[PDB]
């Protein structure tokens, strides 16, 4: 929708070599973005940016413990 | 009075032969590791098994070599001897304490043993890095008594630390000033001064590590919000002090018998190499993360440590150009302890020239965790720290002992070892060069020739310790009592003869004011 | 230095007896240990 | 820089015990008739099974390895809860 | 109470060759062995838990 | 690879590691000068008669041997630093391939479009094929494409390790919970070699890196068979 | 036969006794952790508190009782003291930098937050606060106790020095309620992990910085102490400032700064 | 007092340059020894 | 999702008597959600709840200025 999408590009919010925190914040953006399509009455289309940053940058290990933890209740994050 | 004297010594010179007894002794057990290292790696495959009894074997090396036998030879021992001897003082300001320093080792030693000998071994490295250290991935007692061992080795040094600070500072001759005290005493002041700052930061961070491996703490733990990072922080602020605690006493004993046997009364630059000292001492605080380039850190990070680190050069510069200029004029004595003291002086320079190599972090990036690290302290521990050593034996055994060694066999003792040493670690800069990984039992076949060249190598250094120890027993064998030492008005501590009377400066010396 | 002649001096023969105890306490104990790792990766 | 006093003549056991007694222990008196006002018990939360939080990578070496040294079952629940 | 340091003084220098950690008298002497017993003792009984930790058992 | 008898760098398959191959020869050349000048200067200190014994004055030299050593060390700091801030520079990939180490093998992954996972595991030296590199073959090799600008994120799911590739000049630590990231870029195709470079228990000698640089067409052709 | 003023010490049996009382003490925590026997712990702690007893035992013996304790040698017991203290305060450095590290940088696991999720701070201006007024009171007492020794006081050394104590018993009794009524623990993550470890670390030192003041309470009721010459109350209160200061330091940094 | 002199001031004795010997041979020999023998506790235990 | 909407509700973020933040933050997020919309073609209508707020707590005065500086591009908040 404005795609062409290769792979995530240089974001100067993590410009250093720990991008732990990259991950995470477009994790959270995606799952945030997502729950206010649903609740709200609209598309998940609109989050998809944020969807390809993360399946881009996160270990699928990481990915796999956040979504168990929200489906548990314990995601410690903010959503 | 055999107990009296040798359990409840309030003695510094008693109490620094125990210590020096004690060090060597810990000498045959890290050059028995040593050996079994470079076993391991004389030939491609497996010898002894995988990683861990091997890493068990290195990281057991390192801390014998360092922990029981450097420091403690150095500063528990020469500087016991000496330091008292060389102030006119009349002991250690603590001398009672200064007895619980050396009685905190053999049981500090034990739990290094006792480690090694349950389960499967610590088999971490020296730095004893979580998580593989911690109680999933080494699981059981061995870690927590290696942790227990170094509580027991710091709270030595810092007592020790404490003594040697308040008898320098406090129990010189009301005249001397601290500019006129002997360089060798410096070097022990500072030395002194880095233990009491580093060791208890290291003594916090492996109390959370024994917390994390047995009380539910995750200061390491990413699980609770920990970050194995921080213990590297906590051990490298005390560990780059460490490496240059373990040189500076070393240092001092090189301007002494440089001075020596060049024939004059004083080292050059005198102010100069106190300085030099200070500014290493202080340096070596602000550095430490030149051991963690390749973590993930800023790069303007990297280009601070990399910057401050590289500058301890200049300073240490004055102190390699000092003893050449003490040399200079000389009318030189060429003693076995001066043999020691020349090799130092330019195998300290090499050593200490690698270490500006890996000083660069862009450098260091494939440098670091190769045999290029391994052939950097190996050269300012194996053939520095140690070189000092055997040249301060050398040229104060006949003052401790009341014997002279027999110089003929000294200098093939030397000569042997230099042989030993160099070709043992120098084919291990090519290892590195090539990206041989630290820590490795077994190399790909490439490395062979030279992993070969070196492991011959250490089976020569071998040949030399068994040496030195047919030459101390020859000292004692023969009973050649000493007479005379030149230069005694300008070397204290050979002044009240050999070896000195159990009490010494009972009444002090007389320094006036003029 | 200067210093008395010996009082118990070692003659060359006395030498080689304490150098050859000297590198044998090295080399032996060692040397057994070593001899049979095969017999101990085995038990 | 807050303060507003006077004192120095020249300091002595006297003023120290002034001080003591003065502002030290009026300092102290005053603090716990706070602490004596905010004491009793807050609402206790529901229990979430937080990853982060009840930490057990090994049994505690006493009782029955699961419960922290100063455990009080009202307000420290288990890494399964509160207790009954 | 009453000031009875002078008599410490006193017990403490007599000239009687004991080190000060025995000066005091008898109870001084059942307290070091009692000291030394546990501190040997002790240390032993650590060289048996070692042996017996550096083998499999449990 | 290393080599027999090697005695330097392997090799630079990129161009970071030219630049670090041109500064070691400038570096190494000022550590043979000044070790060969003071083993040459202890040699003239000690081959004379005449002496001199009495009092030497510091103040004058001593300028000289700390003016003279601090040049030296800038002109090592300057090209140093000038290669730190160019590998850090923003490149903007094209691929971006996570690496997760283990007791003890590798596992990779390529999630930027595809859910691609697999683990690389060392080939014994009983299962070597005849003229195979012992210790240093893996079975999944890290295909990827050349003269590319990669994005490579390395972590770890237990221990420490840390993810080589010497030829390249990266090394980057693997630290469970942290994400760290480093960028390849390999100017030829070919087959290049690493190892594990940080301590992590039995192991730590025998589980290897090898990536497969082939060109963007047959990157593109292995992703698809993928599916 | 000397005639110079320091300290020739008679040989001695407790540095032998207490670093036996290590091996035990640390042996013993190994044997506690990892073989479920509290055995030889019990013995370190015994023979540890048995060899300190003695040796400070002995070394009023040599000052008080038998005059070793010249100025020179005085001299040296302060610069001593002074190191140690500052070896205390490089290993709370420690725990200051874990502190920092943790709660500057807080990872996902956290919630990316501090406090963590689900980590429900204590008040710092309920029972903390009355501890830091609890143990700056007696940073003033403590004054008033040294300068009424100096001038000769004794029954006003006494009360002063009672005063001290009792606010140090009750920061302890304050600290150990609060341990219990806390709802997180000292396995609620870096959290838990910090505020129990460096709070604790600090409690210790306040038992030991309290009964260290006892021991002056009684060798002043036994007139121990001239109005000149008094350094184990000097040592005292040294300890006792920086155990105060830690306290602030704690206070600003894990229970204000961190809540 | 204790003895003091060349020989005396240590804690064990050179009366005897051959006892001597054997002291200094299992002093240093069991270090150097220990090593191995711990190697081959570990190879043997499991 | 479903409306009846009186006024703004309380916030546990703004509790206490200064609002100024409450109207700042739910002017930021209305025009940050307008804009993700708007863009990936979606519907402002999932913005609403904080275009009600916004309108109901914030003076006027201080949206026509925000709207203005906006238009303008001198906003100095981050949309
Ligand atoms: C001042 C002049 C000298 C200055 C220079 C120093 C000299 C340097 C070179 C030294 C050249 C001389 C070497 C002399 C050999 C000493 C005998 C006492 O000896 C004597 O009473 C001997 C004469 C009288 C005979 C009594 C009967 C003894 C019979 C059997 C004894 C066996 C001895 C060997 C037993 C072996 C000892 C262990 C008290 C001394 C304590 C020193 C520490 C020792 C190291 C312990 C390590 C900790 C272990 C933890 C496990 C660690 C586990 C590892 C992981
Ligand atoms: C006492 C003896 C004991 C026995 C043990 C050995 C002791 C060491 C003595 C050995 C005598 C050393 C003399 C200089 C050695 C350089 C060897 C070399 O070719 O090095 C090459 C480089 C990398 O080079 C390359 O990437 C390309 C190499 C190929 C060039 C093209 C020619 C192709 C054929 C190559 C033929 C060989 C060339 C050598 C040409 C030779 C030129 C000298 O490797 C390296 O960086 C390794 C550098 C290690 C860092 C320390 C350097 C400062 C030491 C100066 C004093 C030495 C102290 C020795 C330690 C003490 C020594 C006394
Ligand atoms: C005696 C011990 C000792 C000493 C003194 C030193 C001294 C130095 N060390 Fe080293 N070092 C160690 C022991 C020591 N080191 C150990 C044990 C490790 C590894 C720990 C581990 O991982 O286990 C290590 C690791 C280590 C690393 C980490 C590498 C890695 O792991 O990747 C680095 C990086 O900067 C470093 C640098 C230096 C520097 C710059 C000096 C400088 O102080 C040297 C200064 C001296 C000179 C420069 C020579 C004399 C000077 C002149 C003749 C003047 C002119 C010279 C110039 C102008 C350059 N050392
Ligand atoms: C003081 C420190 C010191 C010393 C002297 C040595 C000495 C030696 N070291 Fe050491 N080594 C370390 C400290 C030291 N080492 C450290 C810190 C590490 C890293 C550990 C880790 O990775 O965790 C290490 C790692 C290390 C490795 C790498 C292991 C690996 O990465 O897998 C190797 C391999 O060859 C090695 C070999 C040797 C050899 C052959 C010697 C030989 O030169 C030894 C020869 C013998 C002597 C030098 C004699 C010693 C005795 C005395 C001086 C007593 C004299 C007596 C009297 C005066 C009375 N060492
Ligand atoms: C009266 C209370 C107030 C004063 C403080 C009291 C205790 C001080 C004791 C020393 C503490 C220092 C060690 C730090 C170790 C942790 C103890 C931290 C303080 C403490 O007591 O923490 C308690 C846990 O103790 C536990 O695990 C068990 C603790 C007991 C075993 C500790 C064993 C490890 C000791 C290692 C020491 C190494 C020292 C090296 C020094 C080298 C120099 C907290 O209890 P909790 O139930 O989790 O939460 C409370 C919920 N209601
Ligand atoms: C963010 C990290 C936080 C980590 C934790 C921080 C804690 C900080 C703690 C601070 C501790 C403060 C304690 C105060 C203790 C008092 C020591 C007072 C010593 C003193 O007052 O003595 C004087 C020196 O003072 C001197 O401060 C010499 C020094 C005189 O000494 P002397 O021997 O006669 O020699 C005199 C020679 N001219
Ligand atoms: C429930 C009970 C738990 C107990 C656990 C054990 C802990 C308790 C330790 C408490 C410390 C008590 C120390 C008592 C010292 C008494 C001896 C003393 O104070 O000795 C004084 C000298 O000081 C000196 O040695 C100065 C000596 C300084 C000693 C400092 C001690 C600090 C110890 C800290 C150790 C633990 C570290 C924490 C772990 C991380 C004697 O000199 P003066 O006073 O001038 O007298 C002479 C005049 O009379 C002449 O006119
Ligand atoms: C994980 C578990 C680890 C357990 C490890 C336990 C380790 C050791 C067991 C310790 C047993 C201690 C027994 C009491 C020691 C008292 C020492 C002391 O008080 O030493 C004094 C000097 O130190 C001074 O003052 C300076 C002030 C006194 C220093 C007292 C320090 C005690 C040691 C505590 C550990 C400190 C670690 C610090 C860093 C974290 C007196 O020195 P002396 O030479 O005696 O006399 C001189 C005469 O002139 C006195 O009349
Ligand atoms: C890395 C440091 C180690 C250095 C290397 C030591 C150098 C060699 C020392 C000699 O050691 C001896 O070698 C014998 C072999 O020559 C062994 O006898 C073994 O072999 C004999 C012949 O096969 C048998 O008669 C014996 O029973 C059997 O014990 C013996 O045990 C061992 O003590
Ligand atoms: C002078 C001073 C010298 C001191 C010497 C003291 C010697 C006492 C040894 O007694 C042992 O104590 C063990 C514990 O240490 C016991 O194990 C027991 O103790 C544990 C419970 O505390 C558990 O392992 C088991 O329930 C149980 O087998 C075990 O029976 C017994 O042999
Ligand atoms: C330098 C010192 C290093 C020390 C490191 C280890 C410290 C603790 C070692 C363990 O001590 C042993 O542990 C057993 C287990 O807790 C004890 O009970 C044991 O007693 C009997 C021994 O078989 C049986 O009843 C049981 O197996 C068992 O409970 C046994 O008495 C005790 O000595
Ligand atoms: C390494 C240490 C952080 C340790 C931590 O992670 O626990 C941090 C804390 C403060 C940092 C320093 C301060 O930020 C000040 C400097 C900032 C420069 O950009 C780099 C050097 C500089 C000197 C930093 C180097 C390094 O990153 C320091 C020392
Ligand atoms: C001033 C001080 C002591 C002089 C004295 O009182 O004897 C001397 C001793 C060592 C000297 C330093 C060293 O010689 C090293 C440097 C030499 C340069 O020539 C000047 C700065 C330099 C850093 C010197 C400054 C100053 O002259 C020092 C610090
Ligand atoms: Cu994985 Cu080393
Ligand atoms: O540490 O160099
Ligand atoms: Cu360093
Ligand atoms: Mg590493
Ligand atoms: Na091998
Ligand atoms: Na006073």
């Amino acid at each position: 929708k404005i795609k062409n999408y290769q792979t995530a590009p240089f974001d100067s919010r993590f410009p250093n070599q720990n991008q732990t925190r990259n991950c995470w914040q477009n994790y959270l953006d995606f799952h945030r973005c997502e729950k206010a399509m649903t609740a709200k009455g609209g598309d998940v289309s609109v989050c998809e940016w944020y969807r390809r940053v993360y399946k881009s940058l996160c270990p699928i290990s990481w990915v796999s413990t956040w979504d168990d933890r929200r489906a548990e209740g314990t995601f410690p994050g903010k959503i | 009075m055999f107990i009296n004297r040798w359990l409840f010594s309030t003695n510094h010179k008693d109490i620094g032969t125990l210590y020096l007894l004690f060090g060597a002794w810990a000498g045959m057990v890290g050059t028995a590791l040593s050996l079994l290292i470079r076993a391991e790696l004389g030939q491609p495959g497996t010898l002894l098994g995988d990683d861990q009894i091997y890493n068990v074997v290195v990281t057991a090396h390192a801390f014998v070599m360092i922990f029981f036998m450097v420091m403690p030879i150095m500063i528990g021992g020469f500087g016991n001897w000496l330091v008292p001897l060389m102030i006119g003082a009349p002991d250690m300001a603590f001398p009672r304490m200064n007895n619980m320093s050396f009685w905190l080792l053999p049981p500090s030693f034990l739990l290094l043993l006792a480690s090694s000998m349950v389960e499967a071994g610590a088999g971490t490295g020296w730095t004893v890095y979580p998580p593989l250290a911690g109680n999933l991935a080494h699981a059981g007692a061995s870690v927590d008594l290696t942790i227990f061992s170094l509580h027991l080795a710091g709270v030595s040094s810092i007592l020790g630390a404490i003594n040697f600070i308040t008898t320098i500072i406090n129990m010189k001759p009301p005249a001397m000033s601290q500019y006129q005290t002997p360089l060798f005493v410096w070097s022990v002041m500072i030395t002194a001064v880095l233990l009491l700052l580093s060791l208890p930061v290291l003594a916090a961070g492996i109390t959370m590590l024994l917390t994390d491996r047995n009380l539910n703490t995750t200061f390491f733990d990413p699980a609770g919000g920990g970050d194995p990072i921080l213990y590297q922080h906590l051990f490298w602020f005390f560990g780059h002090p460490e490496v240059y605690i373990l040189i500076l006493p070393g240092f001092g004993m090189i301007s002494h018998i440089v001075t020596y046997y060049s024939g004059k009364k004083e080292p050059f630059g005198y102010m100069g190499m106190v300085w030099a000292m200070m500014s290493i001492g202080f340096l070596g605080f602000i550095v430490w993360a030149h051991h963690m380039f390749t973590v993930g850190m800023d790069v303007d990070t990297r280009a601070y440590f990399t910057s401050a680190t590289m500058i301890i050069a200049i300073p240490t510069g004055v102190k390699v150009f000092s003893w050449l200029a003490t040399l200079h004029g000389g009318n030189i004595k060429w003693s076995p302890a001066m043999m020691w003291a020349l090799g130092f002086i330019f195998l300290f320079t090499v050593g200490g020239l690698t270490g500006i190599v890996l000083a660069n972090s862009s450098l260091d990036i494939v440098l670091h965790d190769t045999y290029y690290v391994v052939a950097h302290f190996h050269y300012v521990l194996s053939m520095g720290a140690v070189f000092a050593i055997m040249g301060g034996f050398v040229h104060w055994f006949p003052l401790f002992s009341g014997y002279t060694l027999n110089d003929t066999w000294a200098k093939i003792h030397f000569a042997i070892m230099f042989v030993g040493v160099n070709m043992t670690f120098f084919p291990q800069h090519f290892l590195g060069l090539s990206g041989m990984p630290r820590r490795y039992s077994d190399y790909p076949d490439a490395y062979t020739m030279w992993n070969t060249i070196s492991s011959m190598g250490s089976f020569i250094s071998l040949t030399a310790v068994m040496l030195m120890v047919f030459i101390i027993w020859e000292a004692f064998a023969s009973k050649r009592e000493v007479l005379t030492v030149d230069l005694t008005t300008t070397n204290l501590e050979w002044l009240n003869g050999c070896p000195p009377p159990y009490h010494t400066f009972e009444e002090p010396t007389y320094v006036n004011l003029k | 230095i200067t210093a008395k002649p010996a009082k118990t001096p070692t003659s060359p023969k006395e030498q080689a007896i304490g150098l050859s105890v000297t590198f044998l306490s090295f080399l032996l104990p060692a040397g057994w240990v070593l001899y049979h790792l095969d017999n101990y990766k085995k038990s | 820089a807050s303060a507003a006093k006077g004192d120095h003549g020249g300091t002595g056991a006297r003023t120290w015990r002034f001080l003591t007694f003065g502002l030290a222990l009026p300092s102290v008196a005053l603090c716990t008739l706070n602490s004596w006002l905010h004491s009793g018990h807050r609402e206790r939360p529901a229990f979430i099974p937080y990853h982060h939080l009840r930490i057990r990578t090994k049994p505690f070496s006493w009782g029955d390895g699961n419960h922290t040294f100063f455990h009080n079952p009202r307000v420290n629940p288990l890494p399964t809860g509160y207790e009954k | 109470f009453e000031n009875r340091v002078a008599e410490k003084q006193k017990l403490f220098q007599e000239d009687n060759g004991l080190p000060v950690h025995l000066k005091g008298g008898a109870t001084d002497n059942i307290l070091y062995r009692v000291t030394m017993t546990l501190c040997l003792g002790g240390t032993l009984y650590s060289l048996y838990c070692l042996g017996w930790a550096s083998f499999p058992h449990k | 690879m290393a080599y027999p008898m090697q005695l330097g760098f392997q090799d630079a398959t990129s161009p970071i590691m030219e630049e670090l191959l041109h500064f070691h020869d400038h570096t190494l050349m000022i550590v043979f000068l000044i070790s060969s000048l003071v083993l040459y200067i202890i040699s003239l200190m000690l081959t004379t008669k005449l002496t001199h014994t009495s009092t030497m004055d510091a103040q004058e030299v001593e300028t000289i041997w700390t003016i003279l050593p601090a040049i030296i060390l800038i002109l090592i700091a300057l090209p140093s630093l000038r290669i730190l801030y160019m590998m850090d520079e923003i490149n903007n990939p094209s691929l971006t391939v996570k690496t997760m180490g283990h007791q003890w093998y590798w596992s990779y992954e390529y999630t930027d479009y595809e859910d691609l996972s697999f683990d690389s595991y060392m080939i014994p030296t009983s299962e070597l094929k005849p003229g195979e590199l012992r210790l240093l073959e893996v079975d999944n090799r890290v295909v990827l494409p050349m003269e590319m600008t990669i994005r490579m994120l390395v972590s770890s799911e237990d221990v420490l390790h840390s993810w080589a590739v010497p030829s390249l000049g990266l090394k980057t630590d693997a630290i469970p919970g942290r994400l760290n990231q480093t960028t390849l870029m390999s100017s030829r195709p070919g087959l290049y070699y690493g190892q594990c470079s940080e301590i992590c228990g039995s192991n730590h000698s025998f589980m290897p890196i090898v990536l497969e640089l082939v060109p963007l067409k047959y990157f593109e052709k292995w992703s698809a068979s993928m599916l | 036969h000397q005639t110079h003023a320091y300290h020739m010490v008679n040989p001695s049996p407790w540095p032998l006794t207490g670093a036996l009382s290590a091996l035990l003490m640390t042996s013993g925590l190994t044997m506690w952790f990892h073989f479920n026997s509290m055995t030889l712990l019990m013995i370190g702690l015994t023979t540890n508190m048995l060899t300190m007893y003695q040796w400070w035992r002995d070394v009023i013996r040599e000052s008080t009782f038998q005059g070793h304790h010249t100025p020179a040698v005085q001299k040296g017991l302060r610069y001593g003291m002074i190191l140690f203290i500052i070896s205390e305060v490089l290993f709370f450095t420690g725990f200051f930098w874990a502190f920092y590290h943790s709660s500057l940088a807080p990872t996902p696991e956290l919630g990316g937050c501090w406090p963590p999720t689900g980590i429900h701070p204590l008040n710092p201006l309920e029972v903390p606060l009355l501890n830091t007024s609890v143990l700056l009171a007696s940073g003033v007492s403590i004054t008033w106790a040294h300068h009424s020794l100096m001038e000769g006081d004794r029954k006003h050394m006494l009360q002063a020095l009672f005063i001290t104590i009792t606010l140090g018993v009750y920061f302890t009794l304050l600290q150990a309620s609060e341990y219990y009524e806390a709802p997180f623990t000292i396995s609620d993550g870096v959290y838990g992990s910090t505020f129990f470890v460096a709070t604790g670390f600090h409690g210790l030192h306040v038992i030991i910085g309290s009964t260290f003041l006892i021991v002056c309470f009684f060798r002043q009721l036994k007139f121990h102490f001239t109005s000149n010459h008094h350094f184990g109350f000097e040592a005292a209160a040294w300890y006792w400032h920086f155990v105060d200061v830690v306290w602030l330091f704690l206070y600003v940094s894990i229970y204000w700064w961190g809540s | 007092h204790y003895e003091e002199g060349p020989g005396k001031n240590i804690p064990f004795s050179v009366e005897n340059k051959w006892r001597l010997l054997a002291m200094m041979t299992l002093f240093f020999g069991s270090g150097f020894a220990a090593p191995f023998f711990i190697v081959r506790h570990q190879l043997l235990k499991k």
